[PDB]
């Protein structure tokens, strides 16, 4: 009469029911997403609800165990994680309500869009058009026209079905033990152990701030210095010490700086390194870029692919009337079977897609060991931060040249490096604060420290007081910009970023700083490097069996996230930031095209 | 001059719980090479080149089928599901085991669930015991009454076996060689 074998018995049985149907659903996913067909998607949705439904009676039937008195970490871990459990507490009607209300986001986000009034006939759809004359458009009256636009026909039909959802979701969460909506999304990084091995729910936020604090100032020379290129691109047009106006971000939403880089060649006689004529001339294709990665990833020391890899992955399209997408993801079936499907290009670009996609899988193989509840990350960021170490890595000119598709005669250009440099880091630290912003916000608004009538007040406010970017019209509370973006509307938490780039940073400098490197931290490469991926593998390979605390320490030497490896990395660049000896410190940002 | 034709190309394999056995004699066992797709050879008693100087009383030919990652469970002093509720073998066991893959002839995209294997007992079996009777298997204290769930299992377990799955859960065909020497007359020859 021991709860703890019962629980055992029962993961035992749900092991293997859930490990069939999670491949059932998976092949059928993927049959989907290669060819489109009405009968594709129906069963698509029969398989979608037969889950919904399976899932919600597994975790009915498992929620009657108790969790004071089990002992072993592992079963009280199995017994949490088969616990947690949503969208079954709400009673039936509440229940359909918050359906429809979700349903209705999903539809008229995609389904509201605005044409020019100046010319009704020519208007054509988001995907397409308005894309374009985002990244191509350089007028200041028809880029305003573009972002006022959209941003008055989504806001004033998105409005109140969120201000409804998000009351029940409050209601909800409230209903679950949970403080609120903003807790439940918070603790997704708590993890209970002895040893001084404890983590509540305040560190995450403590540690971001604590991060943000002493990383704002490198923004805050950067941002001077792209202002200043702004102004010479764009002349009589924008205040010296303001701000970049929201449209001229190079995208609706300014979520990457990655357009600026023309206006910011510093010669344009040397411009940036573009091996893609080599790269061209040479005659390879997908087969052959996927070798050489292949033959990078084990150079390091990590084993080779599956056969059903190459035998069943789709990479040329064979052009017949059947259509498929031409968008490359990681797929993970499980069951010691891994697929990819891309649509190959030959250019720098598309070598770190491929690099990062097979980076992605070789994560996927490397936790696959665990039982079928432990077959999963540490937490979010890991599979992006595992690819985008390896992404900066095989990003330098040292391992471009030594993999020989560059000329022996050529010399080591430091400012075609310093160009490089500034381009990853005009992306990278431009990425992160708007993710901050937006996320402390949906917290905030989600706990409810925003009232009803000061949601667009705050964002504003938020908005200048943290990034330094201002609006050039003034809008009222109707407008529901912050959902704008596709992850806010459909639901999906945005912290998994700022989090990601952290880990990213920590990894590089653990991983270059065992190889012997003679320089500085950046340009490393790991390759002939064997401790290095035996010092990996363990990290690889562990899985959510212990926590991430735990795991992060065996390679990082700390348990805790730091940003200091940010800064290593981007003191060349501080250094080099005598050349805008003539920027002012500070700003007040209270110069507007609304005067 | 065994019916090693018919006990290797056997059509369908029978469940690790009702797993078959056979009584062959009166021949010799020539294998080549390779034939064990999985190299794999684990008899102690004899030897692979010597085995053709010996001959044997009784023979037991199991033939069953398991997931790619329970292979390593067919040996003495082994734990684990298979090992302990479906297939025992004693610390002297003298035989030597073949295995391979047969993917291409046992399974469809479909799906295949034909093939079973128990999962819960109340003791440890017994060497060389087949238990195929399906009486419920009981967890508690109060008795259920014929409607399954809440601390009362069915035993029997699915394998589920698909053509695109890859080597860990392929299916391999599994045959056992048993044999021993006693005073009983000499039933299977030699290459003389």
């Amino acid at each position: 009469s021991t709860t703890e074998d019962l629980a055992k018995t029962f993961l035992e049985k749900f092991n293997y029911e859930a490990e069939e149907l999670s491949y059932q659903n998976s092949l059928a996913s993927w049959n989907y997403n290669t060819n489109i067909t009405d009968e594709n998607i129906q069963k698509m949705n029969i398989a979608g609800a037969k889950w919904s439904a399976f899932y919600e009676e597994e975790s009915q039937h498992a929620k009657t165990y108790p969790l004071e008195e089990i002992q072993d970490p592992i079963i009280k871990r199995q017994l949490r994680a088969l616990q947690q459990s949503g969208s079954s507490v709400l009673s039936a009607d509440k229940r359909e309500r918050l359906n429809t209300i979700l349903n209705a986001m999903s539809t008229i986000y995609s389904t509201g869009k605005a044409c020019n009034p100046n010319n009704p006939q020519e208007c054509l759809l988001l995907e397409p058009g308005l894309d374009d004359i985002m990244e191509n458009s350089k007028d200041y009256n028809e880029r305003l026209w573009a972002w006022e636009g959209w941003r008055s026909e989504v806001g004033k039909q998105l409005r109140p079905l969120y201000e409804e959802y998000v009351a029940l979701k409050n209601e909800m969460a409230r209903a679950n033990n949970y403080e609120d909506y903003g807790d439940y999304w918070r603790g997704d990084y708590e993890e209970e152990w002895a040893d001084g091995y404890n983590y509540s729910r305040n560190q995450l936020i403590e540690d971001v701030e604590h991060t943000f604090t002493q990383i704002k100032p490198l923004y805050e020379h950067l941002h001077a210095y792209v202002r200043a290129k702004l102004m010479d691109a764009y002349p009589s047009r924008i205040s010296p010490t303001g701000c970049l106006p929201a449209h001229l971000l190079g995208d609706m939403w300014g979520r990457f700086w990655t357009n600026l880089y023309p206006l910011m060649v510093p010669f344009g006689q040397k411009p940036n390194i573009d091996v893609t004529d080599a790269m061209v001339n040479q005659s390879w294709d997908a087969r052959r870029i996927f070798k050489e990665a292949e033959k990078f990833f084990v150079s390091v020391g990590l084993p080779n692919m599956t056969e059903g890899f190459w035998q069943n992955s789709m990479l040329t399209e064979p052009g017949d009337n059947r259509k498929v997408v031409c968008h490359p993801t990681a797929w993970d079936l499980g069951k010691h079977d891994f697929r990819i499907k891309m649509c190959t290009k030959v250019t720098m670009d598309d070598f770190l897609t491929a690099h990062h996609e097979m980076g992605h899988i070789q994560y996927d193989m490397a936790y696959a060991a665990q039982p079928f509840l432990l077959r999963n990350g540490a937490n979010e960021g890991f599979h992006e931060a595992v690819g985008e170490i390896m992404s900066l890595s095989a990003a330098t000119p040292n391992h471009l040249k030594n993999i020989g598709l560059l000329p022996p005669d050529f010399s080591e250009d430091s400012e075609t490096d310093i160009n490089f440099l500034l381009k990853q880091a005009l992306t990278i630290v431009g990425t992160l604060p708007f993710t901050y912003m937006l996320e402390k916000w949906r917290w905030m608004v989600f706990k409810g420290e925003i009232p009803k009538e000061q949601w667009m007040q705050k964002w504003w406010e938020m908005k200048r007081d943290i990034v330094g970017v201002v609006e050039p019209l003034p809008h009222d509370e109707t407008y529901c910009d912050p959902a704008a973006l596709f992850h806010v509307a459909n639901d999906y938490s945005f912290i998994r970023y700022y989090t990601r780039t952290i880990y990213q940073f920590q990894f590089q400098e653990a991983l270059c700083q065992i190889a012997k490197h003679e320089g500085p931290l950046y340009k490393c490469d790991i390759s002939n490097s064997r401790e290095a991926g035996q010092k990996l593998h363990e990290m690889l390979s562990l899985g959510r069996s212990k926590p991430w605390t735990f795991a992060l320490e065996r390679v990082v030497g700390a348990k805790t996230m730091d940003v200091r490896p940010l800064l290593n990395y981007f003191e060349p660049l501080f250094t080099w930031l005598e050349q805008n000896r003539n920027s002012f410190v500070g700003w007040n940002t209270d110069w507007s095209p609304y005067a | 001059l065994c019916p090693f034709g018919e006990v290797f190309n056997a059509t369908r394999f029978a469940s690790v719980y009702a797993w078959n056995r056979k009584r062959i004699s009166n021949c010799v066992a020539d294998y080549s090479v390779l034939n064990s797709a999985s190299s794999t050879f684990k008899c102690y008693g004899v030897s692979p080149t010597k085995l053709n100087d010996l001959c044997f009383t009784n023979v037991y030919a199991d033939s069953f089928v398991i997931r790619g990652d329970e292979v390593r469970q067919i040996a003495p002093g082994q734990t684990g599901k298979i090992a302990d509720y479906n297939y025992k073998l004693p610390d002297d066991f003298t035989g030597c085991v073949i295995a391979w893959n047969s993917n291409n002839l046992d399974s469809k995209v479909g799906g295949n669930y034909n093939y079973l294997f128990r999962l819960f007992r109340k003791s440890n079996l017994k060497p060389f015991e087949r238990d195929i009777s399906t009486e419920i298997y009981q967890a508690g204290s109060t008795p259920c009454n014929g409607v399954e769930g809440f601390n009362c299992y069915f035993p029997l377990q699915s394998y589920g076996f698909q053509p695109t799955n890859g080597v860990g859960y392929q299916p391999y065909r599994v045959v056992v060689l048993s044999f021993e020497l006693l005073h009983a007359p000499a039933t299977v020859c030699g290459p003389k």
